[PDB]
């Protein structure tokens, strides 16, 4: 089988510049041209450029002329992509996709890498502010209740949210982080029998290894 | 009539130096048909073979459009001398030597259809490079190709496509034309590659050549096998029969030497 | 007329001093056009019957651009083809047997084009290949047989004939080979060589078998040797005669 | 310069046949557009399917087949499987470069459709002293994962100030999402009542709050 | 020997389109070009087009530009002719005629097919109307009495007319049909001794396979 | 654009020599017209005879021979046979075209010339109820197969409302044809006399009735 | 577009027979790239070999400069027939 292992995830500040790697294996490297695809949240897949390992020839997208630079080391069978003058717009996941034909451009995608997540933002390391999310003015209780825990304003990702130090391991919902400008944020849910609360204390455990912060939050609803 | 039509086309501001217009700014699509007449002079030493063929190109130039389907004008007009139209700067990447035929009138034909479709036909004599490998002599197989692409115009301006129906047409007795080989299959594929100057569209017709095993069988393999077998029957003869065993041994070896030459 | 030569691989006009063209314009408007041309035409040839073969080469002639609606070619009514005085003898290898003028008008994807075809028929000079190869091999096989009629005890007699005949046979084969062009398919000349090579080889091998069983000195075997010699005097001439019938009836066409 | 349009999302059952289309804004999708189809499994996995003239990636099942139905590119899956459930992107070659489409979220039902359980949550007073208001509307256990979300807070129409996360695959293969609200502290007291409605499989469900 | 078997007769309605086949046998199919000739009643033999089995190249009559389309399947050794936008005018018999020269256009007809009858009428299936015809009053005897049937207004052909269920087979004459207002009309006659009429009753048997009808009619003198 | 003209029909005896001509309307028939001659046997049988430059179809008898007598093409049959009785079409090659002629109906006398047996039939009483009258003129047993049918009503030839079948061969090598006269039933009542006039080999057979 | 530019270059007094201008009167610097396609017909008797290749030369001719980088004009223009430049 073949593989396209890329570099690990990176975190940089605006103005700086880094380079993503993509080590090829399982085939004759100089025979297949490599594509590079950018996957951002706000915009769809933005194809960058391609490069022939043999020729060394490159052809970039007009949108990214100067933004990206494709090089290649035949000895280690690796393709490189350097991104210059990084801004907040360049925050995305970058893939390297192989062309399918042998020593000729067939214009079709073959194998892809696992992807490299590049996050660039001029925000500092910020501990999470945890606030107990709870039901208010509930009409009725019918043998079920849902409890929340809003983890608002932290950087960088991620956070490990558990309930009662890992005691509650069933029906625990953890939503993907949706971020405001300069601040990352997510919340969580949980499913328990209705009687065990607030007769029994539930606790939202939030840990932020980026700031070594481990805060437990009780729930106090009327 | 026809001469009057050609005049009307080139009286307007027309520039054969300018690429034909496209509906959406896309590339000019050139449909290619290929007719193979002869394959000859296959050389394994210089890695080349000679091939004579008729090239047929077709593209749309709306500037040359002079009519509708339901008019009193002839569907197509043959382009006379003294008038240049834009033509694809097509060439043969793996050609080492190539000539056009100019006896009497040169062997080109250009038709301008009413809708603006151009048909371009030309006889060409090529001497193409074909790297061959003889590790499996003589039971080997060779594949020779005829690459076709544009030289100056990149993928944004010109794009080559094999004709939908019968892209490659062999001549009546082409398979028998080759003394050494027998072609089993011909194939039409794409060989578009990315170079340091840009991405160039390219076509590749490929012929596969197999060598005649039957000769070598009856001329080398069969007689030598029998020769080796004959050398064995000296073992079944007595030692005292010196003239019998000495003759067979030497005779068999001498004959084998003659075979190799 | 935009005339050209469909099966021409290479072609030149003669331009020494003034170019060799002639155009006459008659009063009625009839035009006479004359031109000297040097062609190199393709002519697929087949050597299965080497050298008793026959080849036919052609000169196709047609218009390139103009269809049947504009131009139509016709051979002249009187003497369409004219050979030069000593053309048939000009060829070293072949002897020209027939010349013909025919039509080769064909329908193509671009239209129906009128076409003419001059055809020459070539016979190879068989007298040399007949007499310089077939005759000596025939005599060689005949000479190899008289060793059967020789006694077993005459070792210098039978050994000499067997080896000498084979050596001469190889030499004849080598001489024919240079003349013969290299071709990958089996020819008639290859069959008749390999056969004669075998008959002479078997005649020598026969001696080896005879000398062996005789040498073992016991009369059952002593006398058997002669029996082998007796049947050889009949088997070989018959088998060779059978071969010739099969050979010449196959390559008689 | 050119926009490639795909379907938002499509649903199919195992064994049946589904066709994903890929429309061009410049006109009909010709052969010089070299229609490419890319499959995206969850967890950022990308497999190649059909490309260029008639090319197929190694190992691509026979059920996958490309075509040019109408004036657009088509990806037809004849005999759909459970593992064919992913996001399918279409890429077209306009001139010198490629342009991807919105991508189609194909769902192959391995289990029957589930109605979403949605409950809105009032903003805690702990963050109200920061003059910030964040109302969270959680949506759990719905199948498939196509959920629109509208809010009727204060006046019935809403314009801006809302963000929603994509459906996340749970352990029980049912999908899950949430929708937040961005307001000031002044909005909480002034606005009358609350409403967080979500529409799934054509079925709308609303919740109340005061 | 060689053979050129074409498709069976066809019957279609205006606006439609069908395709006639012509299977060749007894020769190298790719060596001889095929012609197509249309034989209508109102007009003479009209040459349609020719096609080279090897090249696939075609040459049509200006009259049939778009009306006809010549194709060829080398594997089955068959030539095809597709007729589009069929009208009442295209109702004729179509032949395929082979050219005579080997791998060259000799411009001369060699072998022909058995023919394919294409009937294109906008008429619906109509049952025959049989009328008896007898010699008028007076002018009697003379030669032996001649009788007959009149099959008027039917569609399509053919109709089989026998006499007394096939007992009288002498003097039986079946004239070719004539279509008026898209309906065929045919008459058949017989000759019987004047002494055996009208003493012995003869009856014509008229059958129409498409209409599944079999009408008998007894002839009675005026 | 151009019309090819042949003779209507010709008659000859076995063993003798007959020549069929083929005239072009554009002028003299040259060699670039590639005169083709096609024979049509009954029951829609066709085969090529002589074509193109000087070619002959396989199996064509030696008695068939082509030429260019005068300014038109000619097909000469030297030593006519019984089976040589058919319809002969000539086709001419115009640049990018073919044009067939009317065709000549060649008759080789295999039996003595026989006069046509004509019988005319009046409209049936059942048919008159449908307001349509149909007169039928059956032409049987004549040779050669060439007849000219004319209709006359009240001493006047009718130009409209008549149609005659093409002469088809019988079982006894003779030919047969039928002619119809279509009228309204009310028209059949007013005209006292009706007549069917048939002409074969310069002689005229007449059949009439009056009701 | 391109044809619109090429004309403008050769409307001014231009001479392909004249060496391109230099900032300091120095020599014209030609950058050379070489692509070898085939090596064949190596001859040891005649001390020669046949080689087919693609030659790429590059130099700067300020006379042919038709634009600044930040304009709506294409980076490069393909030279059409009928126009000679110093080479
Ligand atoms: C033992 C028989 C030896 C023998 O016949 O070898 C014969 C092969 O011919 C055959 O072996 C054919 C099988 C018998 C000898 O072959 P040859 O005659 O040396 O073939 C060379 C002839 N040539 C130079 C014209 C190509
Ligand atoms: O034995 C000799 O074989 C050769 C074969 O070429 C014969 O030659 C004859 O037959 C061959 C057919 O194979 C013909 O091509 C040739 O034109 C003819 O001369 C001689 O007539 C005969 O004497
Ligand atoms: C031509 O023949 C080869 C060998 O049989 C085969 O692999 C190839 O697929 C053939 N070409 C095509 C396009 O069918
Ligand atoms: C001339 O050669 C041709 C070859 O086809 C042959 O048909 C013809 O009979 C020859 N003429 C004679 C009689 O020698
Ligand atoms: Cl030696």
């Amino acid at each position: 089988e073949v593989q396209l292992q890329q570099s690990g995830p990176e975190l940089v500040r605006p103005g700086a510049s880094m380079k993503i790697s993509c080590k090829a294996s399982g085939y004759s490297f100089t025979g297949y041209t490599m594509n590079w695809v950018k996957q951002s949240h706000g915009k769809n897949l933005e194809w960058i450029g391609l490069i022939n390992p043999y020729n060394g020839g490159t052809s970039y997208n007009q949108k990214f002329k100067g933004k990206a630079t494709l090089t290649v080391d035949k000895s280690s069978s690796t393709a490189y992509m350097e991104l210059l003058s990084l801004t907040s717009e360049d925050s995305a996941v970058y893939y390297c996709a192989r062309d399918g034909d042998y020593y000729r451009y067939g214009r079709y995608f073959d194998y892809w890498g696992q992807g490299t997540t590049l996050t660039v933002s001029s925000a500092k390391t910020t501990p999470p502010s945890v606030y107990p999310l709870a039901p208010g003015s509930a009409a009725q209780t019918n043998s079920m209740v849902t409890l929340g825990c809003l983890v608002k304003g932290y950087f960088p990702e991620p956070v490990t949210v558990t309930w009662n130090s890992g005691s509650l391991s069933s029906g625990v919902h953890t939503f993907p982080a949706v971020l405001q400008s300069d601040l990352y944020t997510l919340s969580s849910s949980v499913t328990v029998p209705s009687s065990t609360w607030p007769s029994e204390t539930v606790t939202c455990n939030v840990a932020h290894p980026a700031s070594s912060t481990k805060v437990d939050k009780k729930i106090v609803p009327r | 009539s026809d001469s009057k039509i050609l005049a009307h086309l080139f009286t307007s501001g027309y520039d054969f130096r300018v690429r034909p217009p496209t509906d959406n700014g896309g590339p000019v699509v050139v449909s290619v048909n290929m007719l193979l007449r002869t394959i000859s002079k296959i050389d394994v030493v210089n890695m080349e073979y000679s091939a004579q063929l008729t090239l047929r190109e077709s593209w749309i130039d709306k500037r040359l459009s002079y009519g509708v389907k339901g008019d009193g004008q002839p569907d197509f007009v043959i382009l006379t001398v003294g008038h240049q139209i834009w033509m694809p700067d097509t060439f043969f990447p793996n050609e080492k030597q190539a000539y056009k035929h100019t006896i009497d009138k040169p062997n080109v034909l250009i038709r301008i259809h009413n809708d603006g479709t151009v048909l371009y036909s030309v006889r060409i004599s090529l001497v193409l490079s074909c790297p061959m490998y003889l590790q499996y002599y003589p039971m080997d197989v060779q594949q020779c190709s005829i690459d076709l692409a544009s030289y100056a115009y990149t993928t944004k301006d010109i794009e080559y496509l094999w004709k939908e129906h019968s892209p490659l047409q062999l001549k009546v007795g082409l398979s028998s034309s080759l003394p050494s080989f027998q072609l089993t299959n011909t194939s039409t594929t794409y060989c578009t590659s990315v170079t340091n100057t840009g991405i160039y569209s390219c076509l590749r017709t490929t012929i596969q050549l197999k060598r005649e095993f039957s000769f070598y069988l009856l001329q080398l393999y069969i007689p030598s096998c029998m020769l080796v077998i004959v050398s064995w029957v000296s073992f079944w003869f007595d030692r005292t029969a010196i003239p019998a065993r000495v003759t067979l041994g030497v005779t068999t070896l001498l004959t084998m030497t003659a075979q190799s030459a | 007329p935009d005339t050209f030569f469909p099966n021409e691989k290479q072609a030149y006009k003669h331009t020494i001093d003034k170019p060799n063209v002639l155009i006459r314009i008659h009063n009625d408007g009839t035009v006479l056009y004359s031109v000297r041309i040097s062609l190199v035409l393709s002519c697929p040839m087949y050597l299965q019957y080497y050298p008793m073969d026959v080849q036919q080469c052609s000169i196709d002639l047609a218009s390139y651009a103009y269809t049947t609606k504009d131009i139509e070619y016709l051979w002249k009514e009187h003497s369409p083809l004219q050979l030069k005085v000593g053309l048939s003898s000009s060829l070293p290898s072949f002897q020209l047997t027939n010349t013909s003028t025919t039509y080769c008008t064909s329908v193509t994807n671009t239209g129906i084009y009128s076409c003419l075809r001059t055809t020459i028929q070539l016979k190879r000079e068989f007298s040399f290949y007949l007499l310089q190869l077939y005759i000596p091999s025939c005599m060689l096989v005949i000479v190899s047989w008289v060793s059967f009629w020789f006694d077993r005890t005459a070792i210098p007699a039978r050994v000499t004939l067997g080896v000498t005949t084979l050596l001469t046979m190889t030499a004849q084969s080598a001489g024919i080979n240079s003349q013969l062009p290299p071709v990958s398919y089996i020819k008639a000349i290859d069959v008749w060589i390999g056969a004669c090579m075998t008959f002479i080889f078997c005649a020598l091998l026969e001696f080896a078998l005879v000398n062996h069983i005789a040498n073992a000195g016991t009369t059952e075997w002593n006398d058997i040797s002669k029996r082998v010699d007796l049947i050889s005097r009949a088997l070989f001439p018959v088998l060779f005669f059978v071969f010739n019938i099969l050979y010449w009836s196959r390559f008689g066409h | 310069q050119a926009v490639v349009t795909q379907e938002s999302a499509l649903t199919t059952s195992p064994g049946e046949t589904v066709t994903l289309t890929c429309r061009s804004s410049t006109g009909a999708v010709t052969t010089i557009n070299f229609a490419n189809w890319v499959q995206e499994k969850p967890d950022h996995l990308f497999t190649g399917l059909i490309g260029g003239i008639n090319n197929r990636a190694p190992g691509v099942p026979a059920r996958f087949s490309g075509s040019l139905i109408g004036d657009k590119a088509a990806l037809t899956i004849t005999g759909a499987q459970t593992e064919d459930e992913a996001i399918y992107f279409c890429a077209l070659w306009y001139s010198n470069h490629w342009v991807f489409g919105g991508g189609t979220k194909l769902t192959v039902l391995g289990q029957p459709k589930s109605s979403p359980s949605v409950t809105l949550f009032p903003p805690s007073s702990e963050e109200l002293e920061t003059n910030k208001a964040t109302l969270v509307c959680t949506i759990t256990d719905f199948y498939p994962g196509v959920v629109t979300v509208d809010w009727k807070v204060d006046g019935t129409p809403v314009t801006q100030g809302m963000e929603t996360t994509q459906p996340s695959k749970q352990s029980n293969n049912k999908y899950m999402a949430s929708s937040y609200l961005t307001l000031t502290a002044r909005a909480w007291e002034r606005h009358s009542s609350y409403s967080c409605q979500v529409t799934h499989e054509g079925h709308t469900v609303e919740k109340s709050l005061s």
